[PDB]
């Protein structure tokens, strides 16, 4: 893995995270590698003599990569904040052998956010409520991801015999043979495993 | 012919005019406006006169002195450009609609009492106040005729704009004058006539204000109601011995 | 990057518990008949002199109350469709959908029409079809109005659109202005958010 | 006295924090624009702060005396001893690029902080160091050296030279240098011969940059700046408003034809008839006139002017055409920027007035330029009306060797002339018109001292004076020294805040004694 | 995804510049920058080329596809096929805008290039509008948008997808 | 700012403080040493130094070099981008383009 391939993987993860309705799989290894490279390059730039153009080149590159990393992490944070209860419930019932969806820091942040929200709602309102009505189930109040949203994608590995609208026969053509390099407009529910396995890129 | 060259020059003006500097960016002004208006359903554009002068001074100078043919060529060029910008139109809208071009300029306005007889068939800019209007009648643009005896048909005849008719043929090509206009095979547009009165300050002392008849067509109808101050840009034209009534074919209105 | 992100309303037969717009849509009243009388609730009816609402009375209850008290047994409450959703208006909608004023008919047309499907009726397959065909027929004009309108007063174009169509219009207008600002080279300025400026106005 | 600029000025401040102080004048603004372009190209941090007078200069220096070490001053702080007033340190280095020729002797003979960027090849008579610093001979030299306040070379030309040495010169910098030179010409601060020499130099540079070639300047796209040399007319803004108003509101045509008088109007009508242009077209906007009338306008105008006693109706200047519609002349930019700098309706936020004036000089703020053009038209009309009113009613009295005129408070558009540059322009225009009108031979070679009600509350009147008009004047002004001596003699309360000593304030009470003492001193 | 981010993805293509300064090899995280020899071509990412041109330190060489004849051929091909056609670059509009706005004295015949790119863009946008209208009218569930660039998608995105989401919600409610 | 705080309840203020602490902890958790501040860098980068102009008096603004800058209305400084983005977004500075 050349560093260029690491940057390309970071870009692909950023773009895939931006257009996905749910919270995709964590990629903490890429984050840590990119952070380490940036940290080393900061000192490598600091040592260099002032007045050199290489300083400008390296500083511009660092500013160009830090933005992408921050945007990816910000998207993940927003998605965690919008759907904390369902994400936490899915994390509790996680089975071994399945890739994790949350880094430990994100898991702690989600726990703290849920605790803050529950404590605030309880203290402000629920205390003075009638005794019978004082329990609110956050698993049935906070919204859920809309896995039926339409997305744009570019195909990397060929897939054949893909079923469009599997639950209805109203569609005239129900079979799609995706080639390599083509782009399609289709629902997210149909092609979620393809995005998960890296065979399809959301652009 | 020179008509084709003039039409090509107008098309180039429409397709190549840009506004802005390289420090911010460039945006084509009339092509984008044509596309936007055609998609919205409004088939018209408002072409300034300083822009056309800056692009081609000769073209602007041929519009201030022979407005009829040059305006017709400009409208045809606008139609062709609008057709090419939105070439893949949705099903049912293959046929291209006609575009009406309105003019505007920042010149100092003239007076109604300053209109000489030399300035006939020239673009003029006169202010005033509207004091009358008429009901929106119909004016034909394309007509088809048919013989009464041998029922020969001569379709797609064009009628000049303004208060000008069409002399029907005598020979049948079946008595003399055997041709009648087919009612349903006629394309018509809106049509209105106004009366412009001289401004209350330009009137000399001890004299009643003068008037002037106006002509409005297509999207210019129902834009001004009596009692509005307007600035009119139009073509001075004619409709006792040798005396002819004179009106003003309005090609632009700026309600104040 | 929009700073404030309120909870989106839920289209279809299901609402969102935390949605403000869905909390106002259900407030709209719906014709109902009291199949079994409500004793000791006659104080609600100002005209009625008795302290108990009699059996068989008809009232325009809010949608949330009708949903709460409804039961398939139809022994506590029965629901009558509003006038806009009966056959008479459905045929008019089928005639041409771009001429009606879905802001005066009801500020939330699609949402309320979908919520009407919770109550069982023999006309639901027709109500759903009418709503779908209305949306399909009105989509194209909304798209053309939103995309091709630059630097022009839009109050005349959004005066006959309900809230869902108004949101679509906003999306189209913000998708056009971004490109136009990019081409003119005004997208390279670091600018404060709208919320900060609005706070500064105060 | 700085001999080299690529090594002693730029490289010293490349990796430091510069602080630019710019005086409010068009030449200073152009020099500042060129310096900012160079600094931004070389990644040099700087702080740009407006400076108006001596007091503001001192206060702003005190504010940032610790945060910065290297200081650069443009068109300010060169005719006085900056070291004594500011009291700087050894580390601080002051770079000064100012057009005032009577440089302070102390700053000339100093190598610690004052590194003057003023060119040493100018007409400057430097006194001997031993005579001044080593006694009546010293006073004689002092009086023979600091007698006048004639201006010098343009700062923008020096900035363009600095950019040229570094090979970082673009068309935008050449245009700013041209605008600075034309600003100097318009204010009438340089002689005609020096203006012609500078025009020749800038013409050489323009010919270098605009290397026209076949199929190279044809395939070259529009929207690229194209500066060209043009021997054009002597009319102000004649391409924006009508030709008639331009003729009636200029300075050469109005003074030569005596347009303030009815016989002048008749002569103007005869001139227009002789040219052969209908009165309708002449009164229309220049961009809407007939093409045929604009074919050979310059030649016919020159001929019909030659018949009517007008000779110098053609001047040498430059143009610019960056796109389809945009096209200006140097004097138009000068007038627009000057109007934006000095505004009375925008008296609020004077620093914002400076900001708008600076922003108008960029090719991305053309709307501000157009507003400046409109304001310049209004200013020209106002000064013409005021000159006509002053001449017709005989408000100018030959009080001894110098003429004295005072603007009444009730006089319309009097708030416009409280500003310095507007007052100077009014003074020059009024003097030229009066010289053209009057018949007394002695009065034709006399100076003018104009006044204006600067502040009503404190009873302060602003005063200005210009050198006597002549066919080939040296532009040398002695009014500052005489004003100072008369103020000391009368124990008057006068202020010299402005960087030009010829402009001072004065209380209403001290007016009469000051005037009488000035008459006695000039006798 | 705003247009600035789409530009940010188009500022990584490769262009050839002819520097005037001299510099040795630079080891960037994304690649190795070739030796900088005056009057010698060295390929650099577009952002570096733009910065160097703005700082007066290079001379941008126009890309191969930026020719009048090639662009006319592309425009004629686009106005001939019903569906979309392959483009000389996936970021042709951003490349054209940036290069023609920041370095026009080096590129010759810039005006005709800008006039032809605009025509191709207009035709492709009209085709995209037809595709959207046909998608909604037919109540389809899939569409094959081949050879379509990112900016053209960004023009109509966030409006097409939301409309399709609402249509799907209104389309399966009784189920 | 005190203006926004005046309209906030005490429990809401406690929630805000706890949210801020959790956010800071998450920021520090990222990577080694000081973490990557997600709040900054909210727009694609284009150049290192940007020309800015003050819009109000803000005392003096200090940089890591140990030297402050007197922020006075209608003054311009050619500072690097990464030091002024927060000030620009708050409304204390304005980005000046050529
Ligand atoms: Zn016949």
């Amino acid at each position: 893995l050349t560093p260029a391939e690491l940057i390309n993987k970071l870009e692909e993860a950023w773009l895939n995270e931006k257009f996905a309705p749910e919270l995709l799989e964590s990629k903490s290894e890429v984050v840590e590698c990119v952070m380490e490279q940036l940290n080393h390059m900061e000192q490598n730039l600091h040592r260099a003599k002032p007045g050199d153009l290489k300083i400008s080149f390296h500083h511009m590159e660092i500013e160009r990569i830090r933005y992408m990393l921050s945007s990816y992490l910000r998207s993940r944070m927003l998605k965690i904040e919008k759907f904390f209860p369902h994400i936490l419930e899915k994390e509790k019932s996680r089975g071994e052998g399945e890739p994790p969806h949350l880094s430990p820091e994100e898991f702690a942040f989600a726990k703290e956010y849920m605790t803050n929200t529950e404590t605030l709602l309880k203290s402000v309102a629920l205390r003075h409520m009638p005794p019978n009505l004082q329990t609110v189930d956050l698993l049935k109040s906070v919204p859920k991801p809309n896995l039926d949203s339409f997305v744009f994608l570019r195909v990397k590995e060929e897939q054949n015999n893909i079923l469009v609208e599997p639950e209805t026969d109203e569609q005239s053509e129900y079979a799609i043979d995706m080639e390599v390099g083509s782009q399609h407009l289709i629902r997210y529910r149909t092609i979620a495993p393809l995005v998960a396995s890296g065979a399809v890129k959301l652009i | 012919a020179k008509k084709s060259q003039l039409k090509k020059r107008f098309r180039e003006f429409l397709r190549q005019y840009r506004i802005g500097t390289d420090r911010t960016g460039f945006t084509f002004k009339y092509r984008d406006e044509l596309k936007r208006h055609y998609n919205l359903g409004e088939y018209w554009i408002e072409v300034e006169m300083e822009d056309l002068a800056s692009f081609d001074e000769d073209l602007a100078d041929y519009l201030y002195k022979q407005p009829t043919e040059h305006l017709q060529l400009l409208e045809e060029a606008a139609q062709e450009v609008a057709d090419e910008v939105t070439r893949p139109r949705p099903a049912g809208e293959e046929t291209i609609q006609e575009i009406q071009v309105m003019l505007r300029s920042d010149a100092n306005p003239a007076n109604i009492r300053s209109l000489k007889s030399e300035q006939m068939s020239h673009l003029v800019k006169i202010p005033g106040i509207i004091i009358a209007a008429t009901a929106v009648r119909a004016k034909a643009t394309k007509i088809s005729i048919q013989c009464r005896s041998c029922r020969n048909t001569i379709g797609n005849i064009a009628v000049r704009p303004g208060l000008e008719g069409y002399a029907m043929p005598r020979k049948c090509n079946c008595p003399l004058d055997p041709y009648f206009i087919i009612p349903d095979k006629c394309k018509c547009v809106d049509f209105q006539t106004l009366k412009l009165q001289e401004s209350p300050d330009a009137v000399p002392h001890g004299e009643l204000p003068r008037h002037m008849q106006l002509y409005c067509d297509r999207y210019l109808c129902d834009k001004v109601v009596p009692g509005n101050r307007v600035t009119i840009m139009g073509i001075y034209s004619i409709r006792g011995v040798g005396i002819r009534s004179s009106y003003i074919r309005v090609v632009g209105i700026q309600v104040d | 990057w929009e700073p404030y992100m309120p909870v989106e309303p839920g289209l279809g037969r299901e609402e969102n518990f935390l949605s403000l717009e869905d909390l106002l849509m259900s407030q709209e009243k719906l014709p109902c008949c009291i199949e079994s009388g409500f004793p000791r609730l006659g104080f609600l009816d100002k005209g009625g002199d008795s302290d108990s609402i009699p059996e068989g009375s008809k009232m325009e209850l809010p949608l949330w109350l009708a949903k709460g008290l409804y039961d398939n047994k139809r022994r506590v409450l029965s629901v009558e469709l509003p006038k806009i959703y009966r056959e008479g208006w459905r045929t008019v909608f089928s005639a041409d959908a771009n001429v009606v004023d879905l802001h005066k008919m009801g500020p939330h047309y699609y949402g309320f029409g979908s919520q009407l499907l919770n109550f069982d009726s023999p006309e639901n397959p027709e109500i759903a079809k009418t709503i779908l065909q209305t949306f399909v027929g009105r989509f194209r004009r909304i798209m053309d109005s939103s995309q091709n309108a630059y630097n022009e007063d839009t109050s005349g174009l959004v005066a006959r659109l309900d809230e869902l169509e108004r949101s679509l219009f906003r999306a189209g207008q913000r998708g056009l202005n971004a490109f136009q600002s990019w081409e003119r080279g005004k997208a390279a300025q670091i600018t404060a958010s709208n919320l900060v400026q609005n706070y500064k106005k105060r | 006295f700085v001999s080299d600029l690529r090594k002693e000025f730029f490289d010293v401040i490349v990796t430091e924090r510069v602080l630019l102080l710019v005086a409010p004048d068009v030449d200073a603004l152009c020099a500042c624009k060129i310096l900012q372009a160079l600094f931004q190209c070389d990644h040099v941090q700087y702080t740009l702060v407006p400076v108006s007078g001596w007091q503001e200069l001192e206060t702003l220096f005190l504010e940032h005396k610790e945060q910065f070490r290297y200081f650069v001053l443009i068109n300010c702080g060169a005719n006085i001893d900056l070291l004594e007033t500011l009291q700087p340190q050894e580390e601080a280095i002051f770079y000064i690029c100012d057009t005032h020729r009577p440089i302070d002797v102390v700053n000339i003979y100093n190598d610690s902080q004052v590194k003057l960027l003023i060119r040493q090849d100018d007409d400057l008579e430097i006194p001997a160091y031993d005579d001044i610093f080593n006694e009546a001979r010293r006073r004689e030299i002092i009086f023979d050296y600091e007698q006048y306040e004639y201006h010098g070379t343009s700062s923008a030309m020096m900035m363009f030279e600095l950019a040229w040495i570094m090979s970082k010169d673009s068309n935008d910098m050449l245009w700013w240098a041209i605008v600075g030179l034309t600003d100097q010409w318009v204010q009438d601060r340089i002689t005609q011969m020096k203006y012609v020499t500078d025009v020749g130099t800038l013409q050489r540079h323009v010919s270098r940059h605009n290397h026209r070639n076949e199929d190279e300047e044809n395939s070259l796209s529009i929207d690229c700046m194209r500066i060209a040399f043009e021997y054009d007319l002597r009319l102000s803004l004649y391409q924006h408003w009508s030709l008639y108003e331009s003729i009636c509101n200029s300075c050469y045509t109005s003074a030569t034809l005596k347009l303030w008088s009815l016989q002048g109007q008749k002569k103007l009508q005869e001139f227009l008839a002789d040219m052969g242009m209908p009165l309708k077209q002449v009164k229309q906007k220049f961009n809407s006139m007939d093409i045929s009338l604009k074919e050979n306008l310059r030649e016919m105008l020159e001929e019909s002017a030659n018949k009517f006693g007008m000779k110098d109706v053609r001047v040498q200047t430059f143009s610019v055409q960056f796109g389809f519609k945009n096209k200006f002349l140097a004097s138009d930019i000068v007038f627009a920027v000057l109007s934006l700098l000095e505004n009375t309706e925008r008296d609020e936020k004077g620093t914002d007035n400076f900001i708008k004036a600076l922003d108008s000089l960029s090719r991305s703020n053309l709307d501000k330029l157009h507003t400046g053009l409109e304001m310049g038209k209004k200013l020209l009309c106002a000064i013409q009306q005021t000159v006509a009113s002053c001449i017709c009613t005989n408000l100018i009295l030959s009080q001894g060797p110098f003429l004295y005129c005072y603007l009444m408070e009730g006089t319309p558009d009097v708030k416009m002339f409280s500003n310095p540059i507007s007052l100077c322009l009014l003074c020059k225009y009024l003097l030229k018109s009066f010289v053209c009108s009057t018949k007394n031979k002695r009065c034709k070679l006399l100076p003018l001292v104009l006044a204006a009600p600067l502040d009503a509350e404190k009873g302060t009147v602003i005063m200005v004076g210009i050198p006597p008009e002549a066919e080939s004047s040296d532009k040398k002004n002695f009014f500052g020294r005489a004003f100072e001596k008369a103020a000391e003699s009368t124990s008057s309360r006068t202020l010299h805040n402005h960087f030009d000593m010829s402009i001072i304030e004065l209380r209403t009470e001290d007016r009469s004694k000051f005037l009488d003492a000035l008459i006695s001193l000039l006798s | 995804m705003d247009a600035s981010e789409v530009e940010f993805l188009a500022e990584k293509e490769q262009v050839t510049v002819i520097p005037n300064f001299s510099l040795d090899k630079v080891y960037l995280i994304g690649g190795d920058l070739g030796p900088f020899n005056p009057s010698l071509p060295v390929e650099v990412p577009l952002w570096l080329a733009i910065n160097l041109k703005q700082r007066q330190k290079c001379r941008i060489v126009p890309p191969e596809w930026m020719d009048v004849e090639k662009l006319e051929a592309i425009r004629d091909q686009e106005r001939r096929e019903e569906t979309f056609t392959p483009m000389p670059s996936p970021y042709y509009m951003e490349l054209t805008k940036l290069l023609l706005n920041h370095a026009a004295d080096n590129i010759p015949k810039a005006d005709e290039i800008r006039t032809l790119v605009k025509d191709t863009w207009d035709t492709r946008i009209a085709k995209l509008r037809l595709s959207a209208d046909s998608f909604v009218k037919g109540q389809e569930a899939h569409a094959k948008l081949d050879n379509l660039t990112l900016m053209e998608i960004n023009t109509i995105g966030t409006f097409f997808t939301e409309s399709l989401n609402h249509m799907y919600k209104l389309r399966t409610s009784l189920q | 700012p005190s203006a926004l705080r005046f309209h906030m309840s005490t429990e809401e203020m406690d929630w805000f403080n706890q949210y801020k602490r959790s956010l800071a902890t998450y920021m520090r958790s990222l990577g080694g040493e000081e973490g990557l501040d997600i709040t900054q860098d909210m727009k694609p980068p284009k150049s290192l130094y940007i020309e800015v102009r003050c819009l109000r008096d803000y005392g003096e603004f200090e940089i890591d070099d140990g030297t402050t800058i007197l922020l006075k209305k209608n003054s311009q400084h050619f500072l690097p981008r990464w030091k002024c983005e927060q000030l620009i977004r708050q409304g204390v500075l304005e980005h000046v383009l050529s």
